[PDB]
């Protein structure tokens, strides 16, 4: 196809396997956050990943922003680091890439019309709730979002590999409506 | 005696006494639970009908 | 009965008072009514 | 009203110090001193070790000085 | 004009947005919601769970543990079984 | 202008204090050596756990122990952050500068993270 | 037991001076030290709130922010108060907020 | 210390003024609700002076 999809956003959960005290981590955290009214866990941020973590009082962190899985990898560990450093045991247990999202552009207009009547099964626009279509792959179970100006944000990946297929299977079928 | 008019009359009072009745019912929901209500919506078209 | 009576029984209606702190009043002025459409 | 809270907040400190496990009993006037209780009226005080400590069960008296009795509890 | 289309209704959005600014209320340190709820004893012998919630401005579920803890329910002729805040 | 809002906040306070001196009892002479005072003061890792593998992941912690820089402490109505930039409607409140003290009432600020 | 924000600022250390020298002297006892501080916070407060009617703008750039309790904590560098009558330069500023 | 004493008379003379002035209405059974309302408060208010404390 020549076009390959680029991350925007990977979400990966890790728990730390200690339980922390909210209110001490953000006494004494940098850029963290704590409003229980709000929220119930602490978000923090570090600019050179560029990502935002949450961390919750259970010792599960989730981190979220980063652009690679090695990025969202290293800025879980800093995160960690970060409590530790505040006097925790955090520790890096069963780290795991939750969702990933991706966008692309294939370079041409699209009849989402006629996409959506071709493959009704999996084809979902609303112009009402939104401009998008949303359709539904099965094989890969990616949620990709299609606009008439042709770009294309799949999500719901959990690794590249399936972001990928995704946009190959997607790219014939929306060859065949091409405005 | 009681022509179209008075009988029509009688049951419209019937009738809107009820519509007030629900409109008060919907309203007070609301009020109790702090929100403004739709004056619109607290009323029953049917009723009447 | 349509001229009269519907605005009378209308403005008749006592007004309908709501409390439960602020409190609401309802009034029913005027009636109107239309062609017959469907 | 007033005191009532009080008379609660120094029973629940009595829970504290066992699951502190300090056995030895200690002194009304220090657990007023560490519960913030000086503001309080003296003559309140005298009501509650005359009446209200006595009556509580799982408080005891042991020389003069009011404290859980360690016997009550399972050990 | 009736029933004009409209995205949400002006009532909804005034309360979301009152919910929204008031926030959930939030679970406070036990020390501190056991001197409130003692100090509410102290003005009112006996409570409603409904009003008692509103003083102490505390979860349902958490109040309802701490108030476990200490307090008990008692089945009453005022109108029905509720709590008692005296820990005897 | 400055000075004459402080000179007001001082018959403020004094009248605000004096209902206290008389119910503790104390002597009123102690409100008149308080202002004297204050006016003369004031003019491949497969086991990942160890987290070590990386160091110097943090920037110096003395700015918040110093704070001998500008301070300025108020209250907040809004504030909003758009995945740059933070974006404050700070109310009134007070402005520590240089030493010298401003006042305002509507601040609007907007800074980059 | 107020909002006490301006306790730590010049005018609440000259305060605060100017009672530990007369506790130093026996002149005042520690609670009603405690009490003038409390009874000026709500004094000051309120002036504040009142007396003030101008209205200030500022920009720059945000390296370090903390929230806890209702509590901001931003540290922005490189910070230009600027005033329709006046503007200040400042290298780096703390703007504690609470609410 | 007698001169003390005298002025310490005059708070128990008044405080009988309180009984009335209470019998009039209370005032007295109002100040207390008064107190108890602060306490939450003051803890609140409280507990942004040793975080404050801690952070500067």
């Amino acid at each position: 196809s020549g076009i390959v999809p680029q991350l925007q956003n990977i979400v990966s959960t890790v728990n730390l396997g200690c339980k922390l005290d909210l209110k001490t981590i953000a006494l004494r955290a940098r850029n963290a956050e704590y409003n229980p009214k709000r929220f119930a866990a602490v978000i923090m941020r570090i600019r050179e990943p560029r990502t935002t973590a949450l961390i919750f009082s259970s010792g599960k962190m989730v981190c979220t922003g980063a652009k690679s899985e090695e990025q969202s990898r290293l800025a879980a560990r800093k995160y960690a680091r970060v409590v530790q450093k505040l006097g925790f045991p955090a520790k890096f247990l069963d780290f795991k890439i939750q969702n990933m999202v991706g966008s692309c552009d294939v370079k041409f207009p699209i009849r989402l019309e006629g996409l959506v009547l071709t493959h009704q099964q999996f084809s979902s626009y609303e112009p009402e709730l939104f401009p998008g279509l949303i359709y539904r792959m099965i094989k890969p179970r990616i949620v990709l979002l299609i606009f008439v100006s042709g770009k294309v944000v799949l999500t719901g990946a959990k690794v590249r590999a399936e972001i990928y297929e995704a946009f190959e299977n997607i790219y014939p079928i929306l060859k065949g409506f091409r405005k | 005696l009681d022509l179209a008019g008075p009988l029509l009359a009688f049951l419209f009072r019937g009738m809107f006494k009820n519509l007030l009745k629900e409109v008060r019912i919907y309203a007070q929901k609301f009020i109790d639970r702090g929100k403004d209500f739709n004056l619109e919506l607290a009323i029953k078209t049917r009723i009447i009908s | 009965f349509i001229q009269m009576s519907v605005q009378r029984i209308v403005e008749d209606a006592p007004p309908i008072d709501l409390q439960a702190p602020p409190r609401y009043l309802l009034k029913f002025e005027q009636i109107y009514l239309s062609k017959p459409t469907h | 009203g007033y005191k009532f809270g009080v008379l609660a907040k120094i029973v629940n400190y009595m829970k504290t110090r066992h699951q502190r496990g300090d056995t030895h009993p200690l002194t009304l006037d220090e657990i007023l001193d560490e519960t913030q209780h000086l503001d309080i009226g003296l003559k309140q005080k005298q009501w509650l070790m005359t009446e209200a400590l006595v009556n509580n069960p799982k408080i005891e008296v042991i020389d003069g000085k009011y404290a859980f009795k360690p016997k009550y509890n399972v050990r | 004009t009736n029933y004009k289309p409209v995205a949400n209704h002006q009532y909804n959005i005034e309360y979301e947005r009152k919910k929204k600014e008031d926030g959930k209320r939030a679970r406070a340190d036990k020390q501190h919601v056991l001197d409130m709820l003692f100090s509410a004893f102290e003005k009112h012998q006996y409570y409603n769970l409904k009003d008692l919630v509103d003083i102490t401005k505390q979860p349902v579920v958490y109040l309802k543990e701490i108030l476990k803890e200490i307090g008990v329910q008692n089945v009453k002729g005022i109108h029905k079984n509720t709590w008692e805040l005296k820990p005897e | 202008t400055v000075p004459k809002l402080y000179r007001s906040v001082i018959e403020d306070v004094i009248n605000d204090v004096r209902d206290i001196f008389l119910d503790d009892g104390v002597d009123e002479q102690v409100l008149m050596e308080l202002k004297t005072l204050w006016e003369n003061k004031l003019m491949g890792q497969v086991e990942e756990e160890p987290l070590n593998s990386e160091d110097d992941v943090s920037d110096e912690e003395g700015q918040e122990l110093f704070d001998t820089e500008n301070v300025v402490v108020c209250q907040y109505d809004k504030i909003h952050r758009s995945k740059n930039k933070w974006k404050f409607h700070l109310k009134d409140g007070i402005m520590n500068l240089n030493g010298r003290d401003y006042i305002f009432s509507k601040a609007i600020g907007d800074a980059e993270w | 037991m107020a909002y006490q924000l301006y306790r730590n600022t010049t005018l609440g250390n000259s305060l605060q001076e100017s009672l530990d020298e007369l506790i130093q002297s026996q002149q005042i006892t520690p609670q009603l030290a405690l009490q003038v501080l409390l009874q000026f916070d709500k004094a000051i407060n309120a002036a504040l709130a009142q007396r003030v009617r101008n209205r200030v703008n500022f920009r720059g750039s945000l390296n370090t922010y903390r929230f806890c309790d209702n509590v901001w904590t931003f540290v922005l560098n490189d910070v230009e108060f600027r005033e329709v009558t006046e503007l200040i330069k400042v290298d780096k500023v703390k703007i504690v907020a609470c609410d | 210390a007698q001169l003390k004493f005298f002025e310490q008379l005059d708070q128990i003379e008044k405080q009988r003024k309180d009984e009335q002035e209470r019998e009039i209405l209370q005032l007295r059974l109002k100040q207390k609700a008064k107190e108890m309302q602060q306490q939450e408060l003051a803890q609140m208010r409280q507990r942004d002076a040793n975080l404050t404390a801690l952070a500067a």
